[PDB]
RNA sequence: GAUGUGCACAUCCAAAUGAGGCGCUGCAUGUGGCAGUCUGCCUUUCUUUU
């Protein structure tokens, strides 16, 4: 019967969620067990999980499914379920029993692995890492076999299969070799280098630019304004139609606003010199932006990316020279 | 993606295996010759040329700055051949470090010659094209004409061919393989500018063989030897 | 890469990744950072079969 099969699936999912494996690995449901008196949880909590939704939404049919069951028990009403066998420390032998497998066909399913490995041994727990929540298998899996002999059997039975300890040793060897190569090249770059209150308030340096079209990027505006006078800052929001420029001397701002040929005819811009209250509010905005950028913590950049970018730039420089 | 840049078809394999093209070309022009390569995405062709034919120098050039990073990943993949699980090489990176030359060192050893530069080859102004100087001996421009054509019109396409005329030294040749006219219409609705410049096309892929012979560019003679493969020669000395 | 119509038109899908997690300095800094810190460290990972 199909109802019999649904009762069996509810029994298997509850006996897995209460098996030793998932209780050792998962922390959430173990906190649900631990943060109770007499070690219980309501079945309505178990309904809310994702794989329970595909089977049944009735809790009494779940309680009927847990009548004949190895490790779960019911207390009075068929609304709460307890572990029935007390749990202790994590086993040490599971780290030796664990099996790493590679080259998955990218169709990842828990039943997929259970079919292909269940004949070899009693598969107890599966780990499949999703592509950063994009619902895609990364291409490798961790399958845990029971009693540590069936795992050694399944290694011999087989698409690339190895132990956990061998994987950890290859990981340490890989990481040490990369550290040695980067240390030597770090020394080579060092030897090549060895052988070879903020801005002052000035009145009349604030040019506000208004545009009908959306403005081009800050590199484009900086290349436009720098070719005429000396620019200190380009205040430009991405997507805004207006911007500001702060210059070193007021003569620079005068040379920019009197550059009607190079600016206003090429780009449909209205550039004026702010003064008075607009300039005071803009310099207060400069103070706020400076205090904000100071109060912000420093951005993080990985050391290996910074070192490989420096080496790539020196490679281009020494090839062009 | 607008320019035609594909992050796909990544190659684990070393130069021994290539993506088809290299049985067609003849190695006689490459050896001891400075080479520019336009429209390279991961250099799976660039590395596999530089690996055997031993070109003296080879500068790949591409617009997608995100993708030249993966090309440099592929160049560091060859040095670290000194099995390892793919789950680790995906997350860490390749073992080797980016091979930097000493000041007193021997070039033309694979890979020490090649470098990958990111830039835009269409300068959009004829005055900037006329200022340029010849620097290279063989220029490869294959499977590029369609995307530059639809993105910058006959104006940018004329600018690119006039720039390729300015960067060949005397005796330097050009290799070409253009996309046919029948293809372009399946890509017209990607953006607005592609559609507008597609309905502003006045130049067919056939008259390329006319237009490069025309004095506005200045190539002297040409041939086709077996999409077709065109070889253009600048006039000798 | 696929679908309808009679190679042509029209439509659909393109994303075969790498920079993902977390710091310490000591100088600068609305200047959009610079030089170090064991390749700065770690990656079965920004995972809910909770
Ligand atoms: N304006 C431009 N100048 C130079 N290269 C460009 C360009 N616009 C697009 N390209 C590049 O041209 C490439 C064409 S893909 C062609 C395949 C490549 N030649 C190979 O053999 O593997 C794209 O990757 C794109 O990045």
């Amino acid at each position: 019967s199909r109802v019999k099969q649904v009762l069996a699936d509810i029994a298997k999912q509850v006996d897995f969620w209460f098996g030793d494996a998932n209780l050792h690995k998962d922390r959430f449901l173990r906190e649900q067990i631990e943060k109770s008196r007499d070690g219980y949880v309501d079945i309505s909590l178990l309904v809310s999980f994702n794989k329970m939704k595909k089977l049944t939404t009735d809790g009494k049919l779940i309680a009927r499914a847990l009548r004949s069951s190895a490790v779960v028990e019911l207390d009075l009403e068929g609304t709460r379920i307890r572990r029935k066998k007390p749990l202790g420390e994590r086993p040490k032998d599971e780290d030796e029993r664990t099996v790493y497998v590679e080259l998955l066909p990218k169709n990842v399913n828990h039943s997929w692995i259970e079919r292909v490995f269940g004949k070899c041994g009693n598969v107890v727990y599966i780990s499949i890492p999703h592509y950063k929540s994009t619902g895609d298998p990364k291409g490798f899996a961790f399958v845990e076999f029971e009693t540590k002999e069936q795992a050694a059997k399944a290694i011999e039975f087989l698409l690339r299969v190895l132990s956990k300890s061998e994987w950890m040793d290859l990981k340490k060897e890989y990481l040490a070799l990369q550290k040695a190569s980067m240390a030597s090249l770090k020394k080579t770059i060092s030897q090549i280098k060895s052988e070879s209150t903020g801005p002052q308030f000035v009145s009349g340096v604030i040019v506000k630019i208004i545009s009908t079209e959306p403005l081009p990027g800050r590199k484009q505006v900086r290349d436009t304004l720098a070719a005429i006078s000396e620019v200190l800052y380009v205040d430009l929001l991405e997507g805004d139609t207006e911007c500001h420029a702060r210059f070193k001397t007021p003569e620079d701002a005068q040379a920019v606003i009197n550059a009607y040929t190079e600016i206003n005819k090429k780009h449909c811009w209205k550039l004026e010199i702010l003064s008075g209250d607009h300039e005071q509010r803009y310099w207060q905005k400069i103070l706020v932006d400076r205090q904000a950028k100071l109060n912000q913590p420093r951005e993080k950049k990985r050391g290996t990316e910074k070192l490989i970018t420096k080496a790539e730039k020196i490679r281009l420089a020494k090839t062009q020279q | 993606f607008q320019y035609g840049n594909y992050c796909k078809y990544y190659g684990y394999r070393n130069p021994s295996c290539e993506d088809g093209r290299l049985r067609v070309l003849k190695p006689e022009w490459f050896r001891g010759r400075d080479v520019l390569d336009l429209g390279c995405n991961v250099g799976h062709l660039t590395l596999s040329i530089a690996c055997k034919w031993g070109p003296s120098r080879m500068v790949g050039l591409d617009i997608d700055s995100r993708l030249i990073h993966s090309a440099r990943q592929n160049i560091r993949h060859y040095l670290s051949e000194e099995c390892f699980p793919a789950s680790l090489t995906a997350s860490r990176g390749p073992i080797a470090a980016p091979q930097v030359p000493l000041d007193g060192a021997d070039t033309s050893v694979f890979p020490n010659n090649v470098v990958f530069v990111t830039g835009n080859y269409v300068l959009d102004r004829d005055d900037l094209v006329e200022a340029q100087t010849p620097e290279y001996d063989v220029v490869l421009c294959l499977s590029l004409t369609k995307w530059v054509h639809l993105n910058w019109g006959d104006e940018g396409l004329k600018r690119m061919f006039r720039r390729i005329y300015r960067h060949l030294r005397p005796g330097g040749i050009l290799v070409l393989e253009p996309q046919p006219w029948s293809s372009y219409g399946k890509r017209k609705t990607l953006t607005e500018t592609i559609y507008k410049n597609y309905y502003r096309i006045q130049l067919k892929p056939e008259q390329f063989s006319s237009y490069l012979t025309s004095p506005d560019v200045g190539f002297s003679s040409y041939e086709l030897v077996a999409r077709p493969v065109y070889l253009f020669h600048k006039a000798r000395s």
